[PDB]
């Protein structure tokens, strides 16, 4: 099966260095596209970040660009989310997405847990 | 809430001249001025339709007709009523005729003609009654049973408003409304014609095209009908409801489609005013052969004539040979 | 109503808009299944099942074919070649009351899962043991409904959402639910495809002398070619020549 | 917060009777389901009494069916528990029951404290 684990996140002080782990078992993470999504009360759904084995390899919103990194290990099965230089506006709840294919043509977005990030100023 | 209607009297079935009454139009096409060849289901010229009445004959044990049987649907039916106080209220239609099965409701409440497409729970006497209260001259619904239940509903449609009058009139026939019903292709379809009349008895021999009236896209299944009269009841019919009552004079016709090759005229505007059944008879074959409604003086080849088989007859030999089943079947130890 | 009993309506024999219905994007989720989105308003449907009710909002991804939980199981079963569209949004700001809103309930439990479109009448308590419950709770024995939290301040995933799911059936019968139609202002007097209640040609188009019926719409010649129809939206009688044509 | 409360009980002689309360502040008595359940000294728990927003209004234990009623009030918010004709068997401690379900498929009950009714013959 297909099991997705978050680790990381808090609450820290703003300009600090913080990681994220989305640890995968089941299936490497060498495949189409991981993202990465930031969610929080009282607005829609909107894409964060995305990394792709293939095309492009990472893509970012244009208002957070040089802010948030990612990287992937396929020795240990899993992505890396590094955030500097924070601002308190970024106090959500994260988690990371992969889409599957199903049989009879469904798509599956599998999210994860999520991990609650406060920025305090 | 159904009641049963006693005091009925059987009296076998009359039938009387269709002439040449039963043409509609087989489609929205316009046509002008041409002679148009058609297939498609229709009554034949000068065939006998069945004759109901609606008549209280007076005197002791007098003869009271008030016809409403139960007649098979088959694949499209021809009501030509005359009348002179609005006796039919509307149609059922259906096959089992209970709420096992979806059926047919058209009636008319004297404002509105309401079609109701539900498994109604049909009575086996369903019919409408007023009351006449003579008191004040008012008049209001009183009994309708005609089904106890609506359950499940599929479709209703309600016509414009109006306003018919329901007392009963004397004279001679005025009325004369005549509709041709048929399920095609999952569509069941109304044709309806209004015509006043100058006569006695029968009907008149003219001639006028029946323009259509409306078309249901319910893809039900139908395979009986019965018609619907709205009777009075009074204080000169003392009784109960099954016997005080009493019905106005009126009259209608029932037909039976088939398919029939037609060749019907357009004038320049449109109207259907002349129309000829191809196999009435070999007059009618030639006009249809021609595509014309005048025949020249000569000899024409209308069709082809071949006596069809009666029956089939299967000869064989003797039988001589069979395998050695006596071997297998007839042994004593295996 | 609650879920369970999921309110259903029959459609039949009218217009049916989803364009506003798609570009009001004011629905979180809007899948349709079996049928192409952008077509709905170009294709007609025999009948429409309106299945509303209200769930939370983990629930809504359930609701496709293959999915297993709660609600698909024991509420409301869709076949695996399911044919319909379900739109779902969020109520949060309309079904907010102080102390919660727990009017909507959902099935938990069930013997067997669900016949597709199966509605039942019948509250059986569930039998968890051997001794069966009989109407008489205790242990092994759990009432198969529960209600909602739905708390003001609870989270997203479990703010109350109402669906409805429109499955487009078809059957020996006529279509009678059609999408909306495009009229476009006519052109006379010049070769220009034209399209008539589906009959479809090129030509021209002029005024008429001719006097339609109420009832007719367009009128053909001899050897079964159309010279006349009537344009709607303005009533108006017009023939139609084929354009100028002739050779070299 | 939600918090719920049993009034009434006490020390009673036979045959009398006898009208519990039971308030939930904090959500809506008018739910899934409402329940009350009887302890006995050393003895196992067991179902009593349930009412349901849904299907059946009520429903009774077989040892205490035609000489117990309970209705509710949502306007004021309290259930009345209602019993006349008392006997022996009904010293014991009553609790007032209900049950939720959470975001993950976890349901938690929350029990009340109950009351303690002694009958003296
Ligand atoms: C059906 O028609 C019959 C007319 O006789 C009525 O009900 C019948 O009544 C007879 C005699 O009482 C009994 O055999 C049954 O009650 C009915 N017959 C059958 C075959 O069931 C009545 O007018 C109609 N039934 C209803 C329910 O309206
Ligand atoms: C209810 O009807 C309205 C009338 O058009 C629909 O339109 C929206 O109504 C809401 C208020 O209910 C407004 O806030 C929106 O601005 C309206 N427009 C759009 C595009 O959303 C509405 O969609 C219908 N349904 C609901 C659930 O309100
Ligand atoms: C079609 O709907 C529109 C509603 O805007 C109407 O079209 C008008 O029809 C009248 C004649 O009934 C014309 O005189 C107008 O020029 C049309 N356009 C307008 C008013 O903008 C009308 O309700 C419908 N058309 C028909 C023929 O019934
Ligand atoms: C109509 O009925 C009469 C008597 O039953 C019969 O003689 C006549 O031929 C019938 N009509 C036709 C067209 O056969
Ligand atoms: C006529 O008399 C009847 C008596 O039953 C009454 O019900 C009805 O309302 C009267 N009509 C009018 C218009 O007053
Ligand atoms: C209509 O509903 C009734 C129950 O009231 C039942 O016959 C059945 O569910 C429906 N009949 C159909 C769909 O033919
Ligand atoms: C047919 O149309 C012509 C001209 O349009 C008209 O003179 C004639 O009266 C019409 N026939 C009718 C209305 O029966």
């Amino acid at each position: 099966q297909v099991q997705l684990v978050e680790s990381g996140g808090g609450l820290v002080q703003a300009g600090g260095s913080l990681r994220l782990s989305c640890a995968a078992s089941g299936f490497p993470v060498y495949r189409d596209r991981m993202a990465w999504y930031r969610q929080a009360p009282g607005k829609e759904r909107e894409w964060v970040a995305a990394i792709y084995s293939a095309g492009q390899q990472t893509r970012y919103a244009d208002s957070v660009k040089g802010r948030f990194t990612i990287s992937r290990d396929n020795a240990k099965n899993t992505v890396y989310l590094q955030m500097n230089s924070l601002k308190p506006e970024d106090t959500a709840v994260y988690y990371c997405n992969v889409k599957d294919v199903g049989h009879h043509y469904e798509y599956y977005d599998y999210w994860g847990q999520g991990t609650q990030v406060t920025v305090s100023a | 809430q159904c009641v049963n209607l006693t005091t009925r009297t059987q009296l076998p079935p009359a039938y009387t001249n269709s002439f040449t009454r039963g043409v509609y139009y087989p489609d929205k096409v316009f046509r002008s001025s041409v002679l148009h060849s058609t297939q498609d289901l229709f009554l034949p010229f000068f065939s006998n339709v069945t004759w109901f009445h609606a008549i209280h004959v007076s005197g002791t044990n007098g003869t009271k007709r008030f016809d409403n049987p139960v007649l098979p649907f088959n694949d499209g039916v021809y009501f030509a009523s005359t009348e002179k106080s609005n006796i039919i209220r509307g149609w059922i239609f259906g096959t089992t005729l209970d709420s096992k099965t979806q059926s047919l409701l058209i009636v008319n409440n004297a404002t509105n003609v309401v079609i109701k497409v539900c498994e109604f729970q049909f009575c086996n006497d369903p019919f409408l009654g007023v009351y006449y209260h003579k008191n004040n001259k008012s008049w209001m619904e009183s009994e309708f049973r005609v089904y106890s239940s609506a359950n499940n509903c599929t479709f209703e449609y309600v016509s414009q408003p109006f306003l018919m009058d329901l007392e009963g009139k004397q004279g001679n026939f005025k009325n004369l409304r005549e509709f041709v019903f048929k399920n095609i292709d999952g569509y069941f379809k109304i044709y309806s014609k209004h015509t006043p009349i100058n006569l006695v008895r029968d009907l008149p021999q003219g001639f006028s095209a029946l323009e259509p009236l409306v078309d249901l896209p319910i893809g039900i299944n139908i395979t009986r009908f019965q018609t619907l009269l709205a009777l009075h009841r009074s204080y000169l019919t003392p009784g109960d409801s099954s016997s005080g009552w009493t019905a106005g004079a009126a009259a209608y016709y029932v037909g039976y489609l088939q398919p029939r090759t037609f060749l019907l005229k357009y004038n320049e505007n449109g109207t259907i005013t002349d129309a000829v059944d191809c196999a009435l008879d070999p007059l009618s074959e030639t006009k249809c052969t021609l595509k014309s409604f005048t025949v020249e003086k000569g000899i024409y080849q209308t069709s082809n004539f071949r006596v069809q088989p009666t029956e089939s007859i299967v000869r064989f030999p003797n039988i001589t040979n069979l395998c050695p089943f006596g071997e297998v079947f007839n042994a004593t130890r295996f | 109503a609650s879920v369970y009993a999921w309110n259903r309506k029959r459609i039949s024999n009218c217009v049916a808009d989803y364009s506003v219905l798609y570009n009001s994007a004011s629905f979180s989720t809007f899948k349709c299944y079996g049928v192409s989105p952008t077509k709905l308003n170009d294709l007609c449907f025999t009948n429409v099942y309106a299945d509303s009710f209200v769930i939370r909002g983990d629930e809504v991804r359930q609701i496709a074919p293959g999915q297993t939980g709660k609600i698909a199981d024991y509420n409301y079963k869709l076949p695996d070649d399911f044919t319909g569209c379900v739109i779902a949004w969020n109520s949060n700001n309309l079904d907010s009351k102080v102390g919660g809103n727990y009017n909507y309930l959902y099935r938990l439990f069930r013997k067997s899962n669900l016949k597709p479109f199966e509605r039942d009448i019948s509250t059986e308590i569930y039998q968890a043991g051997s001794t069966p419950c009989n109407g008489v709770e205790g242990f092994n024995c759990y009432f198969p409904l529960q209600s909602y939290g739905f708390q003001p301040t609870n989270g997203v995933g479990y703010q109350p959402y109402r669906v409805v799911v429109l499955s487009f059936e078809l059957l020996h019968a006529p279509a009678t639910v059609c999408g909306p139609k495009k009229s476009t202002n006519l052109v006379k007097n010049k070769c220009v495809n034209f399209n008539f209640n589906g009959l479809t040609g090129t030509g021209v188009l002029t005024e008429s002398n001719k006097k339609f019926l109420p009832f007719q719409q367009f009128g053909r010649d001899i050897a079964d070619t159309t010279d006349a129809v009537r344009d709607p939206q303005t009533l108006e009688i017009l023939d139609i020549t084929p354009c100028s044509f002739g050779g070299v």
